[PDB]
RNA sequence: GGAAGUCGGCAAAAUAGAUGCGUAAGUUCGCAAGAAGCAUUGGCUCUGAGGGCAA
RNA sequence: GAUCUGGUUGAUUCUGCCAGUAGUCAUAUGCUUGUUUCAAGGACUUAGCCAUGCAUGCCUCAGAAUCACUGCAGCAGGAAUCUGCGCAUGGCUCAUUAAAUCAGACGUAAUCUGCCGCAAAAAUCUUGCGGCCGCAAAAUUGGAUAACUUGGCGAAACGCCAAGCUAAUACAUGAACCAACCGGGUGUUCUCCAUGAGACGCCCAGCGAAUGAAUGACAGUAAAACCAAUGCCUUCAGUAACACCCAGCAGUGUUGACUCAAUUCAUUCCGUGCGAAAGCCGGCUUCCGGCGUCUUUUGACGAACAACUGCCCUAUCAGCUGGUGAUGGCCGUGUAGUGGACUGCCAUGGCGUUGACGGGAGCGGGGGAUUAGGGUUCGAUUCCGGAGAGGGAGCCUGAGAAAUAGCUACCACUUCUACGGAGGGCAGCAGGCGCGCAAAUUGCCCAAUGUCAAAACAAAACGAUGAGGCAGCGAAAAGAAAUAGAGUUGUCUUGUCAUUUCAAUGGGGGAUAUUUAAACCCAUCCAAUAUCGAGUAACAAUUGGAGGACAAGUCUGGUGCCAGCACCCGCGGUAAUUCCAGCUCCAAAAGCGUAUAUUAAUGCUGUUGCUGUUAAAGGGUUCGUAGUUGAACUGUGGGCUGUGCAGGGCCCUUGCAGCCCGUGAAAAGAAACAAGAAACACGGGAGUGGGUCGCAUGUCAUGCAUGCCAGGGGGCGUCCGUGAUUUUACUGUGACUAAAGAAGCGUGACUAAAGCAGUCAUUUGACUUGAAUUAGAAAGCAUGGGAUAACAAAGGAGCAUUUUUAAAGGAUUGGAGAUUAUGGAGCUG
RNA sequence: AGUGUGGAGAUCGAAGAUGAUUAGAAACCAUUGUAGUCCACACUGCAAACGAUGACACCCAUGAAUUGGGGAU
C-alpha cells in the first residue's frame, strides 16, 4: 500500500521446452563456467536481447541523428568498460555480433578463475562465496558480479580472508 | 430541496437522464418572495458567502428618479396598474422588476417648484432664469403630475433586494404603456 | 479545501524522494502559485541541510530566524518562489530565489544592498477607489502608486527594505528576458519580436547569447534588464545559457575522470 | 460552420462537418456536430450559408455560440 | 361478517353524467373499447380567447 | 528470435479445427521448501450483517482562574468551563453512471471564495464634573451567562430542571477637538461692478450597497466673416485649463472586447453592513516593539457552472421529445452567478441509419500484460478526477456540506429497560459472523512523512492523529543466492569406484556491541590479554516425466480391455516402450504440478494481411437513396563564366554572381505583386514625437520647468477609419503540455532487483556537487510549404476602360467653446 | 409446383382405383383417373433461379471459326 519502490524480471525462459542442441549447448555452457542453474545462462539472454534491440532501434536511425550520437556512444562506453567487445572496434553493429559467452567471460567467477586464484571455476565460486575474494579491496560475495576492465588488476584475496591477511 | 440543476430536464434528444448523485446545497433555489403592496416587511435571507440577500413580502415607498431631470425621489407607491408577465400580478398587487406602477407625482410637483418656480431671492431667480432655456416640459408628464400620479416603471428586484426603486415613464415608452392600459 | 499534498502529486523540482513519505508539505495561500513555489520548509530542510527534519524546520522557522523579503516568516508552508530575497541573518546567508537553466529554483547568493533590491512583474493594472492607480505584481505585491510608464509585463525593480519603488523596465524589443515558464524555464535571451495574437496567447520569439533561437508564450517571460549584457539581478551559473546533451554529457565525463 | 436550419426565431442551427481519423484502419470517417447558435437581427443568413461564430455565455438551454460574421 | 343462503347470486345491492389521462389477450385489421383503471367537476369574484357592421 | 509440431488417408496434396507450446504484479489449489533482499494482500461472491476497543482535536510571553486545586512565600503551575479555529481534509469503497463521468485543451466579461500575501482606512456629539447650557479631556462604558455552590428529577440515556454567584478578544454600546483636500444646493444676508464678482450664515458632501443621469476619448476636407459672451496686446500672436489665496493638486483606468475599474451629480440604506476589539503580551513614567480583531479591496488556495475533439456491445431496440418544458423568443423570478433552472405568454421547434430512443456490461484516465510491425487485452486497487457512507429524502451551522464517527423523518434490520422510555450505522484500523475457489494482528509507535491548532524546543511543563510509519502473518509477484572445494593409493590419458587426507564456509549459537522510537531484521566479529561450531559435511531437494508431439529405458516384477493411464494421437483383451511398482535415466529446480481466464502462437477477424468454381462462403435479376469512389487540362523560367568517363555549336551535372523572372512599357512611372498590402488620419502614437556648469523662453511657481540639427524627401513603429477577399486537409517547424510508470544519461548501494544518490580532501570544507535527456493517441494554439486532395462558388449573353483639364447644376483653422452664414474640397450631366 | 375468382378441359397426369411383380411392394411396369396441366385477372417470391464463378475498369500469346453492322477490291 502506497510503496512506490520499482522491481522487473532479469530473465526469461525459452520458448521451446525441450531443444536438443538448445539443451546440450546450455549444459556445456553450464559445465564451461560452472552454474548452477539455467537461470544465469537466460539472464545472459535478456541482458543480450535488450543491449541488440537497442542497437538495432540505433542502427536504423540516419547516422547523425542526435539519439544515435547519445546512446550509441553510451553503450559502445558500457560494452568497452566492461570488456564485453573490443576496445578496437567502435562502431555500433558490433554490439550486434555480442554472443553469452562474451558477457559469461566477465563474471567474477570466470575472471577469477582465470587469474590463477582459483583451480577451477567450480573452486574459484565457492572461493568468491566465502568472502575470499577482494575487488579493490572490497569483498564481493557474488559470482555473477560483471568485472570491469579497469577494475581486472585489483583482484585479489581478501585482507580478512585467511589467504590474505586475516586470522 | 428546489434544485437548478439540470439533471432533472430531458436531453435534447428527449431521453432521460439517468442520474447518479444527491442533489447539491450548490445548486439549490428557494422559494420567491411574491413582494406585494403594503406597509414594510423584509425578511434576511443568508446567503452563499455569508451574504445576506432582503426578501421583500411588503413594500409601500420606493426611490424613483425623474430620469429627464436627472434627480430622484422617495415616494409613496399608490397602485400597480400594468404587469408583462400575467394580469394576475396586477391584480394581487405584486411588485417584481420591470411592472408599472403609479407613484404619488406631488413631491415631484414641489421639487419641480423649487428648481423652475413654475406650480402646475434674487439669485435663486437669476438661477431660474439660467434655466428654462432650452427645458420644456412634456405635456404627458405634467398632466400626470397635476392629477398628483405618474406612473413608473420599477428598476430593482425587490426579491432579491428588498427595494422597489423605479424610474418614471417618459416619451414612446409611457405612450406605449399609455396605449395598453386603456 | 484539500489540506493535503501527495508527494507524488508534488512539483517535481522541490527534490522529495517518493520512498521517504506519503506526504509534502502543502504550500498555503501566499506570494506565489503552488505549483510554482517552493515552501520554506522545503528550503531549510532540503535545500539548506539547516534542519534534519521537519521538526527542526519548524524549531528554526517559528523563531522567526528565516526572513523573506525583510520579514521573518515562522510558516513551513509559506510560497516562496521567484526572485524572493531569503535572509537567515544568525548565519549570514541570503540569496534570491531563482530558475536555472534546466528549470530548477537555484539558491543565487546575494551580497548586501543587492539583496534589498527584488524584481516583479506587473501582472494587472487597475484602479482602487479615489482614483488610485494599483499595479500588481507577479509577487502578489499591490504598488499603490506605480510610474505613470507602467504596462502590464513591465518590470519593476523594487527596494524591499524601503518600500519603495526604484525603477521601471519596459517590454520592448531588444530587452533581457528570463522565462518564468514552460519547456524553456530558466533560459535568457532577447526579445527579437513579440508577434500578437488577440484573444489567444501572445508567442515572444526570443534569442539567447549564443544564437540560439528559441519562443514561449508572453506570460512566461520576465524583463530583468536592458540587454543580456547589463542585467538588473543577478542570475545563476549558466547564465541561463542551455548547453547541449552530448556536450554536457561529454564534458560530465571528462571532468570526471580528471577528477579521479 | 454551415448554416444548417432557419426555424427558429433569433436562433439557427448549423453543422459543423469534418473528418475523423481511425488510426487502427488509418482511414477517416465523416463525421457532424450541430450547434445552436443565436442569430442577431443584424445577419439574414441562409441555409447552406457559412457563419463564423463565437463562443458566450448560456443563453438557453443549448445557446453557447454566437453568430459573428455571415459568409 | 360478506354468497357461508340457494339447484343456481334468484332478488336486491352495485356501476353511473361530463371532461382529461390511460387501456391487455385476441383479431376477418373493421374492432376488442365505455376494455381495465386513475383523476377532476360546487359557489363566488375576476382574467383570457373565440365576432359583425360602418368611415 | 518476423519460429511452429501431433491428429482425417492404404498412401498423397489441401482446407480446417482440435491438441500441443511460451508469458501473465493472474487468481485459486496440490506437493515441497535451507538463506537473504523487495513487495501484493476480504476488489471479484454479499455497497451482506456486525460484538468490543481505538480512529479529531488544538494554549503560549502574548482571550477569560478566587477550583473551597498544587508548590512556594503575592509569584508560578493550573482540573474545569466559556471564547477563537478545525472537524467539508485525511482514510475507505466502486454501488450508481454513456451530451453522465473522464483525458487533453479551453472559458467564467456568468459567479462565490474563511485560513494565507500585499495593501486601504480623516463618516460617526463620547466622557467627567455644577446649575439643556458651562467648563474640562490619555474615554475609568453596560447588562448577562458558563465553570462553581444549593436543591435536585430520572432505571438509564454523548438525558434533564430551578434558584444563587462571577469573567472574556462572548454579547451589547460607544468615542467631540486635535483633523486635511474637493463638490453640490441654497439666504428675500452684506459688500462692490454693470449683470458680474467676493465674503458670511446653514443643508448635505466617508468605505461598501441600490436605483437614476453623465464620463469611461479622438483618429480619410485645407480657409477667411457676422451677432453674443469671454480671454488676451494697447488705450488677434501665443494661448492646457481654472473669475484669488495649490498662475500643472490627473485634459489620459483596463482589455482583443465590457453596461467592467474609477470619478461627478441626485435620491435611498440604517428595520439584515463598517471599534481605535473600550483587546493581549513584551522591552525601556516615557517612548518603542510583537501580536489579536471589524470593514473595504485583489491575488493566492479553492468552489461551482459551461463544454472543443474522443470514449464498449446490441436493430430479435426505428423512431425520440412536446398534458405537466420538449426546441426557441419576451418580460419576470430564483441563484453566488448564466441558463427552460423556474412562473406567465408566444412561436413550432429540437434529435435521429454519421444509429437517436431503449436494453446490456462497465466508475474515467495516468497506466499493466503481450507484442517485428500493425494490433489484442486488462485497468475494483497506491497518483489525478467523480461518487457514496444500510436504503431514500430533507436540513441546520458554516467561507465551504444537501456532512453522515452532524441533525430530522420514514423503510428494513437491530441494542438496553424498572416497560415509563432510551438507543444504533466499520464501503476508517484491528477483529468477528456469513459468503465463497479466494485474501493477515482485536499487535508497537507518533522516531520519520504530513494534517489541524490558541501551537518552535526546553524549563513543575512530553498536543491529537489505526493518516502514516514499524513489526507479526504472507512460496501473489520480483532480486541475489547454499546444499560443497582441493587432493592420495589402488581399482578401472581420462572419468566411475572403495578410500583416507587437508583446508574453507555459511545455516545455526552467541556479542564490546550495532540497528531501532523500542524491539526485530540486515550488516560487523568469533579477540583487541581474554570469545563456539559440519563428514553418512543424516545441516540427507523436490515436482513432474521417460511410445509421438517432447528431453529421457526396445530394463525387471505385477495386472490381463480389469484396474488404470491418456490435454490430443493412443496404451491396456497373459511377452504393456504408455497402467501399478523397483531400478535407471530426463527436464526445471527452492521450486514444480493442476484448474480457470487472458496474450502470443493465429494471415483461424486479415488496415498492414484471409477466404468465397469443387473445401464454409456471390444475393435469382435489375432499379435505386444516404455512403464509398470518381478522367484530362491552367505548370519545362531564361542568359553569363568556370567545372564535370554527359552524350550523340547543342543538351545534361556541380557551383558563383545577373534578370522587369514571358511579351510588351521606362531617377521617377507600368506590368505583374500584395490584407502580413494600399490610401488617409491620430501626442493621450515611440524610455518624451524614432532611425534619419553657457545661451534662449518665464520666473507671485520644487518654472528646481523647456529648447539648443534646422529643412526636404524617404524608411519605419503603434492605434483608428476606408478600400480587394480563400479556407480545410496533408506536411515542416515552434509553443503549451502532473508525478508515479515506460525508454534513457551518470553513478561498482559488494552484484542485482533498486535508489537518486554520492565523491573527494592530514582533518571546521570543496565538488560554487549531481538529480541530463526523450516519447507519451486524438483534439486544441502559431507559423513555413503547395505537390496530392477536399469544401464552397460558377454553368459562362445579369455578362458592362484609364486619365486630363474646364465650365453648368445640386470637417479644419481663423483667440477657444457655442450660434450663425460665406468659402470651398467632395456628386451627376 | 402451389393459392383465389371466372373460363377451358384434347393430351398427359400428383391423390385414388384396378391388374401384375414380389417374402412383403403402400414402388418401379400395365390400364385408368381427381387436382392439376392451358387462358384472363390477382397472389406466392422459392430452384443444381448454375458458369455452383457479383458489378464497373485496364493489360494480356496463337490458329481455325461463327452472328450483326461497316470499309476496301
Ligand atoms: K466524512
Ligand atoms: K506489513
Ligand atoms: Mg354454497
Ligand atoms: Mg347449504
Ligand atoms: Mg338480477
Ligand atoms: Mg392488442
Ligand atoms: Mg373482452
Ligand atoms: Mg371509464
Ligand atoms: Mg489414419
Ligand atoms: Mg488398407
Ligand atoms: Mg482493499
Ligand atoms: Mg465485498
Ligand atoms: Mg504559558
Ligand atoms: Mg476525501
Ligand atoms: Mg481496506
Ligand atoms: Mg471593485
Ligand atoms: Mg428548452
Ligand atoms: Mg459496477
Ligand atoms: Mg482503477
Ligand atoms: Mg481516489
Ligand atoms: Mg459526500
Ligand atoms: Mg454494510
Ligand atoms: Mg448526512
Ligand atoms: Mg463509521
Ligand atoms: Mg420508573
Ligand atoms: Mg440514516
Ligand atoms: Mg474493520
Ligand atoms: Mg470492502
Ligand atoms: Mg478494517
Ligand atoms: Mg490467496
Ligand atoms: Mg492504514
Ligand atoms: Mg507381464
Ligand atoms: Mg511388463
Ligand atoms: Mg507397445
Ligand atoms: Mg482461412
Ligand atoms: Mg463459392
Ligand atoms: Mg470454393
Ligand atoms: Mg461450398
Ligand atoms: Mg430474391
Ligand atoms: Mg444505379
Ligand atoms: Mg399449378
Ligand atoms: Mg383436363
Ligand atoms: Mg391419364
Ligand atoms: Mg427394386
Ligand atoms: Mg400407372
Ligand atoms: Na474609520
Ligand atoms: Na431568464
Ligand atoms: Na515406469
Ligand atoms: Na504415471
Ligand atoms: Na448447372
Amino acid at each position: 500500500m502506497r510503496n512506490y519502490n520499482n522491481f522487473n524480471r532479469v530473465w526469461k525462459a525459452p520458448r521451446r521446452p525441450f531443444e536438443k542442441e538448445r539443451l546440450d549447448r546450455e549444459m556445456k555452457l553450464c559445465g564451461q563456467y560452472g552454474l548452477r542453474c539455467k537461470r544465469e545462462i537466460w539472464r545472459v539472454n535478456m541482458t543480450l536481447s535488450k543491449m541488440r534491440r537497442t542497437a538495432r532501434l540505433l542502427l536504423t536511425l540516419p547516422e547523425n541523428h542526435p539519439r544515435r550520437l547519445l546512446e550509441g556512444s553510451a553503450i559502445m562506453r558500457r560494452c568497452h568498460e566492461y570488456g564485453f567487445l573490443d576496445e578496437e572496434k567502435d562502431k555500433l553493429d558490433y554490439v550486434l555480433s555480442l554472443t553469452v559467452p562474451d558477457i559469461l567471460e566477465r563474471r567474477l567467477q570466470t575472471i577469477v578463475f582465470k587469474a590463477g586464484l582459483a583451480k577451477s571455476v567450480h573452486h574459484a565460486r565457492v572461493l568468491i562465496q566465502q568472502r575470499h575474494i577482494a575487488v579493490a579491496k572490497q569483498i564481493v560475495t557474488i559470482p555473477s558480479f560483471i568485472v570491469r576492465v579497469s577494475s581486472e588488476r585489483h583482484i585479489a584475496f581478501a585482507d580478512a580472508s585467511p589467504f590474505g591477511n586475516g586470522r | 430541496g428546489i434544485v437548478r440543476s439540470r439533471l432533472h430536464k430531458r436531453k435534447i434528444t428527449g431521453g432521460k437522464t439517468k442520474i447518479h448523485r444527491k442533489r447539491m446545497k450548490a445548486e439549490l433555489g428557494r422559494l420567491p418572495a411574491n413582494t406585494r403592496l403594503g406597509a414594510r416587511r423584509v425578511s434576511p435571507v443568508r446567503a452563499r458567502g455569508g451574504n445576506f440577500k432582503i426578501r421583500a413580502l411588503r413594500l409601500d415607498t420606493g426611490n424613483f428618479a425623474w430620469a429627464s431631470e436627472a434627480i430622484a425621489h422617495r415616494v409613496r407607491l399608490l397602485d400597480v396598474v400594468y404587469n408583462a408577465t400575467s394580469n394576475e400580478l396586477v391584480r394581487t398587487k405584486t411588485l417584481v422588476k420591470n411592472c408599472i406602477v403609479a407613484v404619488d407625482a406631488a413631491p415631484f410637483k414641489r421639487w419641480y417648484a423649487k428648481h423652475y418656480g413654475i406650480d402646475l431671492s434674487p439669485k435663486l431667480q437669476r438661477e431660474w432664469t439660467r434655466r428654462r432655456r432650452n427645458h420644456r416640459v412634456e405635456k404627458a408628464i405634467a398632466d400626470q403630475l397635476r392629477e398628483g400620479r405618474v406612473l413608473a416603471r420599477i428598476t430593482s428586484r425587490p426579491g432579491q433586494s428588498g427595494r422597489a426603486d423605479g424610474i418614471l415613464l417618459e416619451g414612446a415608452e409611457l405612450q406605449f404603456y399609455l396605449k395598453r392600459l386603456e | 479545501a484539500k489540506k493535503h499534498l501527495k508527494r507524488l502529486y508534488a512539483p517535481k523540482d522541490w527534490m522529495l524522494s517518493k520512498l521517504t513519505g506519503v506526504f509534502a508539505p502543502r504550500p498555503r495561500p501566499g506570494p506565489h502559485k503552488l505549483r510554482e513555489c517552493l515552501p520554506l520548509l522545503v528550503i531549510i530542510r532540503n535545500r539548506l541541510k539547516y534542519a534534519l527534519n521537519a521538526r527542526e524546520g519548524e524549531m528554526i522557522l517559528r523563531q522567526g530566524l528565516v526572513h523573506v523579503d525583510n520579514h521573518p516568516r515562522r510558516d513551513g508552508k509559506y510560497p516562496a518562489g521567484f526572485m524572493d530575497v531569503v535572509e537567515i541573518p544568525k548565519t549570514g546567508d541570503r540569496f534570491r530565489l531563482m530558475y536555472d537553466v534546466k528549470g530548477r529554483f537555484a539558491l543565487v547568493n546575494l551580497s548586501e544592498a543587492e539583496a534589498q533590491i527584488k524584481l516583479m512583474k506587473v501582472v494587472n493594472l487597475y484602479t482602487a477607489t479615489g482614483r488610485v492607480p494599483v499595479a500588481v505584481t507577479h509577487d502578489g505585491h499591490r504598488i499603490r502608486y506605480p510610474d505613470p510608464h507602467t504596462s502590464i509585463g513591465d518590470t519593476i525593480v523594487y527596494n524591499v527594505k524601503e518600500k519603495k519603488c526604484v525603477d521601471l523596465i519596459k517590454n520592448r524589443q531588444g530587452k533581457a528576458v528570463i522565462v518564468t515558464g514552460g519547456a524553456n524555464r530558466g533560459r535568457i535571451g532577447e526579445i527579437v519580436k513579440v508577434e500578437c495574437h488577440p484573444g489567444a496567447f501572445n508567442i515572444a520569439h526570443l534569442k539567447d547569447a549564443s544564437g540560439a533561437e528559441f519562443a514561449t508564450r508572453a506570460a512566461n517571460i520576465f524583463v530583468i534588464g536592458k540587454d543580456l549584457n547589463n542585467l538588473q539581478v543577478t542570475v545563476p551559473k549558466q547564465q541561463g545559457l542551455r548547453m547541449n546533451v552530448i556536450q554536457e554529457r561529454e564534458e560530465r565525463l571528462i571532468a570526471a575522470e580528471a577528477r579521479k | 460552420g454551415v448554416v444548417h436550419s432557419t426555424k427558429m426565431h433569433r436562433t439557427i442551427i448549423i453543422r459543423r462537418n469534418y473528418l475523423h481519423f481511425i488510426k487502427k484502419y488509418q482511414r477517416y470517417q465523416k463525421r457532424h456536430k450541430s450547434l445552436a447558435v443565436h442569430c442577431s437581427p443584424a445577419f439574414d443568413p441562409k441555409q447552406g450559408d457559412e457563419v463564423v461564430i463565437g463562443q458566450c455565455r448560456p443563453l438557453s438551454k443549448t445557446i453557447r455560440y454566437n453568430v459573428l460574421e455571415v459568409v
